[PDB]
């Protein structure tokens, strides 16, 4: 019995009940939950003694259905998005930096959107199916190139920073400029907002506002404009960087190449900011809400 | 026979195994002929003689085609699900029927055709050797054992294990999970105190990592979650150290051929990196020395804790992301966890234990060798818990065990929310902890008012809520209201809540009385 140094409420005046007790509520099956115990330990053995006394022969088959209420094991599809990879992607000749990703791991329709568990699960499926050890007799020695591709993709994508940089450098899933003259009649209040969510990947604040519709309030539209105007990209493009000897004649050599790398990345980053603002401006010019707002 | 049997506890992992017995109701781990208590799960054949353990690992380099290892997972598994990544060293499994097989030379004569032994045959032989070594240590013939297994062994794998034991003349009384063995190893100690705790079992092995979340109340535990990661581990640290040292060899000898291609060099480097990492765990500084690694040339170096930690930092945050992934999968918060036990060989290293100490608040107790004086060996936890279970279960008969291990006994209505009493001052006090299985009677002692007299005990439902971080209780539906008349000033009021199976709730508030029933 646990002793706790906390005081009880004084009884209000004029309160009574049969034997000074009042029943208000009860526990429900929704207020409970069925989990299954592990048959280990002296207290479980004593509980098993009591149950064997109460029921003798156990109705395992009958209570299996009731045990089914909660399950703590799961299985997944063998290949959710089986990709043909024509001719083994033309035998997928090892070409570092150039090679695409996500498609080899068969996570297409997800790309930047994924979770570690899904990534590892896909990795294991891919390695098991294509591992040379398992199917070597059936001419898998040739598929060593693809196997190295699998490992390179796994290492590039599992580590958070490397995956984030690869995503920014070449997602290969960016939609073209919205509401082009050919794509006329697409709603300016929907297509553009969709582009914003598709291009909010690097947003430093999670509750990103939305374009809205014809009736959207002034405060919200203004906040949306301010947020986009004052952005803060974490993005950068280093997967395409020039290579250097892994064993490098000490610190000096890395700095010497870093020079070129730094000027290239800064100019590139500036150009990316330029394009981003150029889109923001196109949207500001197109948007009609401001034109009515100023006249009023 | 019930009168006469010999039971032991066995832990059987991918990397290593262990055996244990009980002396004077205290579990002790058995050392084999080589003096090892953590016996590598490796088998090797030389001139038709069967060797296992340290001798086999030493002979690994010498015998390329006669060593088999990491076969624990392969047991009871189909060809489609075979995992061959760690099996490159081991002989290539050949798909014969539905049972993959290893082809090795187990005969003594040099011109004999190699045998094609099954994985079941190999597990059987390994269990014979383990039982035999236990037999020499005990002076008696071992007849029974409880063996630990992970929670994700399929029924086919369990059947394969029991068939292997039967072929090894060993009857398995029960299979228990490693988290259950680890918790029992502590709970069954003389000094242990039973109490409601959220327990995280982190079993960090060689080829695998397991994080399991359990609620342990009234000396009985309920599984909330479990995760198993195959990517980050001590073998991966072994590869990164082999890489870095390979670097150093390449720089020291300009032009030297790359170590990776030669299998002999690969095996020598891994074994020596394992030795060095264990030494650096042992103390502040460690040394690495390889003799005739290539072309008869020799090499040495020295490494220290901090540098090793820096070169191995990424795996540490991999373990971190795994542990938060597990807690999120269990729907809990680090403020909700009470104790985290570090199990397995990798758990010994101080840095990981300190890292979990930095992740979790100070109220959480980390049971790891380097952060607690009363901790037990993480490599001995599973084997001692298995031996303790194999000891305590001796009384019951075989049919009795089959009945005690059926679903009709283990399954019962666990009450999700909490039951407590409202305290007011000029707050929810829990009596029945949340997620508690049916009749777990509890009792609290509360303070009387400033002067006392008539006092109101209002029992309500309760739920946990996290406020940004600090955990508070939230009062929900009201269950009962009772009164105690004329309580003395400064006296204590005893309140008992019993939520019997039938879902009947009995409430008692006696001063040291009012009683009530909720159907
Ligand atoms: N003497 C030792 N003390 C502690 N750890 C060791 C020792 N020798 C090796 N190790 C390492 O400890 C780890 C083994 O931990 P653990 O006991 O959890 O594994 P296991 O029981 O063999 O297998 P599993 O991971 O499948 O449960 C490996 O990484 C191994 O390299
Ligand atoms: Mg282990």
């Amino acid at each position: 019995a646990t002793v706790v140094s906390l005081p009880l409420p004084t009884l209000p005046e004029g309160w009574a009940a049969e034997k000074d007790f009042k029943a208000i509520g009860k526990l429900t099956q929704e207020g409970s939950s069925m989990r299954t115990l592990e048959p280990v330990g002296p207290h479980f053995l004593a509980h098993a003694r009591r149950v064997r006394h109460k029921r003798t022969f156990s109705e395992d088959d009958r209570i299996q259905a009731q045990a089914k209420a909660k399950k703590i094991e799961q299985d997944s599809d063998s290949d959710i998005s089986e990709e043909e990879d024509p001719m083994l992607l033309a035998r997928d000749a090892k070409d570092w930096k150039t090679q695409d990703h996500y498609k080899v791991l068969g996570l297409s329709k997800y790309r930047w959107r994924a979770t570690e568990d899904q990534i590892k699960r896909a990795h294991r499926k891919k390695v098991l199916k294509h591992h040379p050890d398992k199917k070597a007799a059936a001419g898998r020695a040739d598929d060593d190139n693809f196997f190295k591709c699998i490992q390179k993709a796994a290492e590039i994508l599992l580590d958070p920073v490397k995956r984030r940089q690869f995503d920014s450098v070449d997602e290969e899933a960016d939609i073209p400029p919205p509401t082009k003259k050919q794509l006329a009649k697409g709603n300016y209040y929907e297509l553009w907002g969709k582009v914003f969510e598709n291009e909010a990947r690097f947003s430093k604040i999670q509750p990103v506002p939305g374009f809205g519709n014809e009736n959207s309030t002034r405060e919200e539209v203004e906040a949306f404009y301010n947020f986009w105007y004052n952005f803060d990209s974490w993005r950068s493009f280093e997967y395409l960087d020039e290579d250097v000897p892994d064993d490098n004649e000490n610190r000096d050599q890395k700095r010497h190449m870093e020079r070129k790398n730094a000027n290239a990345r800064k100019k590139k980053k500036a150009e990316d900011n330029a394009r981003l603002r150029k889109l923001v401006e196109e949207a500001q010019a197109g948007d009609e809400r401001i034109k009515r707002f100023r006249q009023e | 026979a019930p009168g006469e049997r010999v039971v032991i506890g066995i832990t059987f992992g991918n990397s290593n195994s262990s055996i244990a017995h009980t002396v004077d109701d205290k579990a002790e781990v058995i050392a084999n002929e080589d003096g090892d208590r953590q016996i590598p799960t490796i088998l090797s054949y030389v001139d038709g003689d069967e060797y296992y353990g340290q001798q086999a690992k030493n002979f690994l380099v010498r015998n390329p085609k006669n060593t088999v290892a990491y076969f624990r997972d392969i047991l009871g598994q189909d060809f489609k699900s075979v995992d061959p990544t760690h099996n490159h060293a081991s002989a290539h499994p050949q798909e014969a029927g539905d049972n993959v097989v290893f082809t090795i030379k187990d005969k003594a004569e040099e011109d004999a055709e190699p045998s094609t032994l099954t994985v079941s045959e190999i597990a059987t032989r390994y269990l014979r050797r383990l039982v035999g070594a236990a037999s020499e240590y005990l002076g008696k013939k071992v007849t029974s054992a409880v063996i630990t297994i992970p929670t994700n062994f399929t029924e086919k794998q369990k059947a394969a294990l029991i068939a292997a034991a039967a072929a090894a003349d060993l009857e398995v009384l029960q299979l228990i999970s490693e988290p259950a063995a680890a918790v029992l190893a502590y709970d069954a100690r003389p000094e242990a105190t039973i109490s409601d705790k959220i327990i995280v079992v982190a079993d960090l092995g060689g080829s695998r990592s397991d994080v399991t979340v359990l609620a342990s109340r009234s000396g009985m535990y309920t599984i909330l979650a479990t995760v198993h990661d195959y990517e980050y581990h001590g073998i991966a640290l072994d590869k990164v150290l082999i890489d870095h040292f390979s670097k150093e060899f390449l720089k020291k000898n300009p032009g030297a051929k790359d170590p990776r291609e030669n299998p002999r060099s690969l095996a020598k480097l891994r074994l020596e990196a394992e030795s060095t990492k264990r030494a650096l765990s042992r103390s502040t500084n460690a040394s690495f020395s390889v003799e005739s690694l290539i072309d008869g040339l020799d090499f040495a170096s020295t490494i220290n804790r901090l540098r090793y930690e820096t070169i191995a930092r990424t795996v540490f945050e991999g373990f971190n992301r795994l542990v938060e992934s597990a807690v999120k999968k269990a729907g809990l918060d680090p403020l909700d966890v009470d104790e985290v036990i570090m199990s397995g060989g990798t758990s010994n290293t101080p840095r990981i234990a300190a890292n979990f100490r930095y992740i979790f608040p100070e109220s959480t107790r980390i049971l790891a060798p380097s952060t607690d004086p009363s901790a037990l060996n993480p490599s001995e936890l599973q084997a001692r818990g298995a031996a303790l279970q194999a000891s305590l279960i001796q009384e019951f008969e075989t049919e009795d065990i089959e009945q005690s291990t059926h679903a009709a006994v283990t399954t019962m209505p666990h009450v999700t929310n909490a039951i407590g009493v409202v305290s007011v001052s000029e707050k929810f006090v829990p009596i029945i902890a949340p997620e508690t299985a049916v009749p777990a009677r509890r009792t609290v002692h509360l303070d009387a008012p400033k002067e006392g007299g008539d006092v109101l005990v209002k029992v309500v439902e309760g739920s946990t809520h996290i406020n940004v971080r600090e955990k508070v209780w939230k009062i929900g539906s009201t269950l009962a209201e009772a009164a105690v008349r004329g309580v003395k000033k400064g006296a204590k009021v005893e309140v008992t809540i019993n939520v019997n199976t039938d879902l009947t709730v009995i409430v008692t508030a006696r001063e040291v009385g009012v009683r009530g029933t909720l159907s």
